[PDB]
């Protein structure tokens, strides 16, 4: 009867990059378009 | 009559190049301090953010 499991013990949850679709509206806006992805992957992380 | 008017047309040459150097010296001071000047605009990225902002996304 050894150790069977932690309870405590949560898998982070794992976050994954928002793509957009390459076409010119991205390109005019990619620097707006990675601040949300970046602002997205921090919701993730922390939890909202 | 004589002596003046000789050493006047004597001066003439010199004072002629003299002069034309000058103008050109203006001239050339005239294209020298000549430059395009490039304006900066604010970016519509930051626009486009704090309208995204204002909607409360």
């Amino acid at each position: 009867r050894a150790d069977e499991v932690d309870y405590t013990n949560l898998p982070a949850p794992k976050p994954q990059k928002t793509v957009w679709d390459d076409n010119i509206e991205t390109e005019v806006l990619r620097k707006y378009l990675d601040g949300l992805s970046q602002y997205d992957m921090e919701e993730a992380k922390y939890g909202v | 009559d004589i002596m003046v008017p000789s050493f006047v047309y004597n001066k003439l040459p010199v004072i002629h190049f003299l002069q034309e150097k000058r103008a050109e010296q203006k001239l050339r001071r005239v294209l020298d301090e000549t430059y395009t000047e490039w304006t900066e605009e604010l970016d519509q990225a930051h626009v486009t953010d704090a309208i995204t902002r204002s909607l409360n996304i």
